[PDB]
């Protein structure tokens, strides 16, 4: 798996059931296919925090102080 | 029968099989057929 995101960070499908968000590939591995599936639930406000907003509020000031 | 890659067995296919009760004659047909064969390149061979 890692090999192939690396490169891409094979063909991949997403849906989103009611609340969850659900990440398919197509691969393959030895020759062979290889299939995975991604079953993310919506993340958590702590992790939403965490990752995206208090980092990005940090980007803000950040780059402010840049300015 | 499998491959072998990622330093891991990768399985291939898989059959049902069953022991002959005559294996002898399997193995006359198989290796006279053989003899032919390399009878045949060695002619050739000759030839060039």
């Amino acid at each position: 798996l890692d090999n192939l995101l690396r490169p891409l960070l094979a063909t991949f499908s997403c849906d989103c059931v009611a609340d969850a968000l659900i990440l398919r590939v197509r691969s393959e591995l030895s020759g062979l296919p290889f299939y995975w599936n991604f079953h993310c639930m919506l993340a958590s406000p702590s992790l939403v925090s965490q990752h995206l907003i208090r980092p990005l509020m940090g980007m803000s000031l950040a780059l402010q102080c840049q300015v | 029968f499998e491959k072998n890659l990622k330093d891991v067995s990768f399985r291939l296919g898989s059959f049902n099989l069953e022991k002959v009760e005559n294996p002898a004659e399997v193995i006359r047909e198989l290796i006279c057929y053989c003899l032919d064969t390399i009878a045949e390149n060695q002619a050739k061979n000759e030839h060039l």
